[PDB]
RNA sequence: GAGUGGUGGCCACUAUUAUUGGGCCUAAAGCGGCCGUAGCCGGGCCCGUAAGUCCCUGGCGAAAUCCCACGGCUCAACCGUGGG
RNA sequence: CCCGGGUAGUCCUGGCUGUAAAGGAUGCGGGCUAGGUGUCGGGCGAGCUUCGAGCUCGCCCGGUGCCGUAGGGAAGCCGUUAA
């Protein structure tokens, strides 16, 4: 059993081949931010956990 | 849009000219607003905010 | 969309959520039924009552004011002119309508030719129509009240 | 004009999720709107959610957790009775206690299992996965 | 109305000639020395109507379906198709 | 073993060219379960060698539909071949393919290829009303999927119960490891390319329903392997 | 106004956008003039380029590539890849370079920066299927989809492209270390102007 | 396989009768357009009745037929005893 | 078919006929689902003005076009004026 990757907007599951990214937070640092396509293409802001920092 | 409607137009509290008498009166009047005193001209209707011929003191919410 | 022109004008009126009048209105509950009698013996309907309170007198609404002679209901223009006895004896809207339905049937009598205002005409008792049935169900006129052209010149 | 405020709300629930909405506001407010979000609310779909009073029927704003597949109210409102309930959820769900079906019984409205775990019936009123 | 009349036990393959099951069915009647395939298919329409009352018993409540599942689960052990301690699963 | 020694192989005598490629042969990625939902691109069929060697066994290539198509041209006929193809190991991975040429073995080779880049991870188990066991032998839930004018929904099933459904899905589900399902479709099925394009859509969808903590054990759901 | 001066920022022009606007872009909107055109906020662009530096500086340069077919971009795209070491690709981006292995010049980034979206639309096309982190210089006219970074500039105006990079380069160079404080950098911003 | 073929009829195929569960821009299909009678569908809150709806409990809806367990014709078809 | 004439008709008054590619080949009312850009009417704010019922910019409502994202469709294309 291992974990499957959650987009960090809208919450649901990424999907083994979709155009979803991931990458650290670019304001603090140790957060890995997940975003799916839908919320890519939507440009729908996403806020990081730890800093609270919100953009898209 | 808004979730609540709220009204743009205010009561206006004005003093008349011509007398000096204290009045209530709407921002957005569809009839030509008179002194009760007097009997002078206020506010001229028109087809959105009148134009105000006395002293506007308040303007409450 | 509109009963017959099916267009979606949203022109209107925005109240702000209120449950008590404002604190700045200068009359009282009695000061105010007084001048609705008194425009209403000027002779102004119901709605022009309304609106002369709301612009002269700086009077957002009566319908703020809780009935002194019954906690369980508002005041209203109508209820205020019942109370003193000077309600309509029927409906404003439907007396109004009546009103022009009479002078556009006056008019088509001079211009038959006038097939567009036959049809406005149409619409207009039409809606005369609905507005007597409605009545009829509350029972605000007489069941067997029906609309003719020929007695509402009497009426009007 | 309208007809349902409850098959509005939660066609428009619907919608929202779709794209992602993190806030929707449901016009007109009704009791039964509430009881059924307080349903949805206890198991888990939807997040927290109040009314706001605003000289009319009233408004309520609702949080989306991003859980909802699909809410709709059920019409005609079928009655249904304790052991009749299998095929309901055929029709309505992928699989067995996937989803709820809102149903308003004689004590209040409730999910189907609730009905089923107090052997009463009544209407199926909505249904959510 | 119609009396009654009396239907067949077994049950005809829904196509004549597929090839998957043409074969699988010849390497059952050459080892098992069958005379023909409706004996086959005969055994075949006892497994589906076993494991049809287990499906329709396996999703149904009342006093009636506990009895039919225990008598189903003693029918079959006696007949030695299952372990002692099976169950419906 | 002989998968095992033939992934071996391919990594020895295989020399990377993108980024992917690179991870698997440096050795970051050792399961095939990384590769996914990552927004990375599969396109050296090397990868998928490497880290499911047994898609290249016969028993799991199948070949679902040959098609010869013809252009008009002033001197005549130009006849091409159109192979619809799929791959994948019987639990959790399948894939689905489609090449072109001017003879049936290398349409077939390009749709093997294609078919392997193209590989994807589904869930399966169990969630049929007569079974209600924790297995993964069918679909979690009921699940939709359309490609042009063919929908295809596929619902769970009970154990033991045959894949009701075409030759073309019955194939893509005993590919993707599914055993037991029923099926619902609408539209031109004889379409042989866009059915199975609408069972893979479907099977790809399991990954597109939100489901809660509790349901995976309710359902035995598994993902990939099992 | 921390990295550089508010008047050096108005005199580069950063703050001037375009006569259309977009709701994805409402939020940096700073206010419209009474022409018709719209003007960005230095504060957002500050804090931005702030975050973007931050964000750079924890890749390995040699992974970051940028884009710009604009020709008064492509200047400052060269000499910002030149100073960080990050590849740079100013002028036509050529069809297939990170989706195609077969190209001559096939690479693939671990994070894009297009000077502009609807110009880099090739670029951002390819990040997409690639699946790596973009960062764009968005003006007031721009869509913010499928950008993961989004610097607010005037990404039209030479001396507001060359000031933009050049305050990025800077940025990253002083996270990553490699200049003890912003004052060690000794490049001239002129350098990274387009010449007239 | 002691059966196997031909012809007519019914159901499935057929989501080509669509309540579950079909379509109406270009393939069959939106009245040329409007107003209105019956019918169908109907905004929010409070209280009362239980007609509809749900639950429980008496009297019913013959037997044969249908499903299950056991027992008797060798097992079976067929019958008998109990449960549904 | 081209050219020179030509009756009914085309026109007005009072009636009948009820037919068109009477086509947005798309029935009507209600709620929801990214945006961008023209133009018509009204209202609001700001700046000019030769002070004009004048000009320019932005916002709300209602009409009328184009491009277009999610999604839809066999596709052409439709996409808050939804198909
Ligand atoms: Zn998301
Ligand atoms: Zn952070
Ligand atoms: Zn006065
Ligand atoms: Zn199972």
């Amino acid at each position: 059993k291992f974990e499957i990757p959650v987009c960090t907007s809208c919450g649901r599951e990424i999907t083994p081949r979709e155009h979803a990214t991931h990458f650290i937070c670019p304001n603090c640092g140790e957060a890995v931010i997940w975003r799916c396509e839908s919320c890519r293409v939507l440009a729908k802001p996403y806020k990081c956990p730890n800093c609270g920092w919100e953009g898209p | 849009k808004p979730i609540i409607p709220m009204p743009r137009s205010r009561f206006l509290r004005v003093k008349c000219i011509d007398c000096g008498n204290e009045q209530i009166v709407f921002s957005h009047p569809a009839t030509k607003v008179r002194c009760l005193i007097c009997g002078a001209t206020l506010v001229e209707p028109t087809g959105g905010k009148g134009i105000v011929k006395a002293k506007i003191l308040e303007v409450l919410e | 969309a509109r009963m017959h022109a099916r267009k979606r004008g949203k022109s209107g009126s925005k109240r702000p959520p209120r449950t008590a009048p404002p604190i700045w209105v200068e009359y009282t509950v009695e000061e105010i039924e007084n001048l609705v009698v008194k425009l209403r013996k000027e002779g102004y309907s119901t709605a022009m009552i309304g609106t002369i309170l709301r612009d002269q007198y700086g009077i957002p609404s009566v319908k703020l004011f809780k009935d002194p002679d019954n906690p369980n209901r508002n005041l209203t223009i109508t209820r205020i002119l019942e109370k003193h006895g000077l309600a309509p004896e029927i409906p404003e809207d439907l007396m109004f309508l009546i009103r022009r339905a009479v002078n556009l049937r006056k008019h088509l009598e001079q211009h038959p030719k006038d097939l567009h205002s036959m049809r406005g005409l149409q619409l207009i008792e039409s809606k005369i129509r609905r507005l007597v049935k409605y009545y009829k169900r509350k029972g605000k006129l007489p069941k067997n009240w029906r609309y003719d052209p020929e007695t509402a010149k009497l009426l009007v | 004009t309208l007809l349902d405020p409850l098959a509005n709300a939660l066609s428009h629930i619907t919608n929202s999720e779709r794209v992602g909405k993190r806030e929707v506001y449901i016009k007109p407010a009704s009791k039964l709107i509430g009881e059924v979000l307080r349903v949805m609310q206890k198991y888990g779909y939807i997040g927290e959610f109040e009314f706001i009073d605003d000289g009319r029927a009233g408004v309520y704003r609702v949080q989306l957790l991003g859980r909802i597949n699909k809410a709709g109210a059920i019409k005609p409102r079928f009655p249904v009775k304790v052991s009749e309930f299998e095929k309901w959820e055929k029709r309505f769900l992928p699989a067995f206690e996937f989803g709820i079906l809102i149903v308003s019984t004689s004590q209040g409205v409730m999910s189907h299992k609730e009905a089923i775990e107090k052997g009463i019936g009544g209407r199926l009123i909505a249904y959510v996965y | 109305g119609d009396p009654k009349r009396q239907r067949k036990k077994y049950e005809t393959p829904p196509h004549p000639w597929i090839k998957e099951r043409l074969d699988r069915e010849r390497v059952l009647m050459d080892k098992y020395e069958l005379k023909n395939k409706k004996e086959l298919w005969k055994h075949e329409t006892q497994l589906k109507n076993f494991r049809r009352r287990a499906r329709r018993l396996l999703a149904a409540r009342g006093k009636q379906a506990e009895i039919e599942r225990e008598q189903l689960l003693a029918r079959l052990k006696r007949l030695g198709l299952l372990p002692e301690d099976a169950v419906l699963d | 073993q002989e998968w095992k020694e033939y992934a071996k192989r391919v990594l020895d005598e295989w020399e990377p060219k993108t980024k992917l490629g690179m991870m698997v042969k440096e050795g970051q990625i050792t399961d095939i379960h990384e590769i996914f939902r990552r927004g990375y691109q599969i396109k050296e069929p090397e990868i998928i060698d490497v880290l499911l060697p047994e898609v290249n066994a016969r028993e799991n290539q199948e070949v679902l539909d040959i098609a010869l198509t013809v252009r008009m041209t002033d001197s005549g006929r130009r006849v091409r071949f159109r192979v619809l193809a799929a791959v994948g190991n019987r639990d959790g991975y399948v894939g689905l393919g489609i090449g072109h040429g001017k003879e049936v073995g290398i349409a077939i080779r390009k749709a093997i290829n294609y078919a392997k880049l193209n590989i994807i991870e589904i869930k399966r188990g169990c969630g049929s009303w007569e079974c209600r066991c924790r297995r993964p032998h069918s679909v979690p839930f009921a699940v939709e999927g359309k490609e042009g004018s063919v929908r295809v929904r596929l619902i769970p099933g009970p154990r033991g119960l045959g894949l009701v459904i075409g030759d073309v899905g019955k194939k893509i589900l005993r590919l993707a490891g599914v055993q037991d399902v029923w099926s619902q479709t609408f539209g031109e099925t004889r379409t042989t390319v866009n059915f199975a394009k609408a069972v893979f859509n479907a099977l790809y969808n399991t990954n597109r329903v939100a489901i809660s903590p509790e349901m995976i054990e309710r359902y035995g759901i598994v993902v990939g392997r099992a | 106004e921390y990295l550089v001066p508010l008047d050096q920022y108005l005199a580069a022009g950063v703050h001037i956008g375009t006569q259309q606007k977009t709701k994805d872009m409402k939020k940096f909107i700073y206010r419209v003039r009474q022409d018709g055109l719209y003007v960005l906020d230095v504060r957002k662009t500050d804090e931005r380029l702030k975050v973007a530096g931050k964000f750079l500086a924890k890749f390995e340069p040699q992974s970051i590539l940028a884009v710009s077919v604009r020709l008064y971009g492509q200047k400052p795209v060269k000499k910002f890849g030149e100073v960080t070491g990050a590849r740079a690709i100013p002028g036509r981006f050529l069809p297939g370079t990170m989706t195609n292995p077969a190209v001559k010049n096939f690479f693939e980034p671990d994070v894009l920066i297009v000077t502009d979206p609807r110009a880099d639309h090739q670029a951002m096309r390819e990040a997409v299927e690639i699946g790596i982190p973009i960062v764009a210089l968005v003006d007031t006219e721009n869509l913010l989809s499928y950008v993961d970074l989004a610097i607010p500039t005037n990404n039209k105006g030479r001396k507001a492209l060359a000031l933009i990079y050049w305050i990025l380069a800077r940025e990253i160079l002083y996270n990553r270390g490699e200049i003890q404080s912003r004052e060690d950098f000794k490049i001239p911003v002129e350098e990274f102007e387009m010449k007239i």
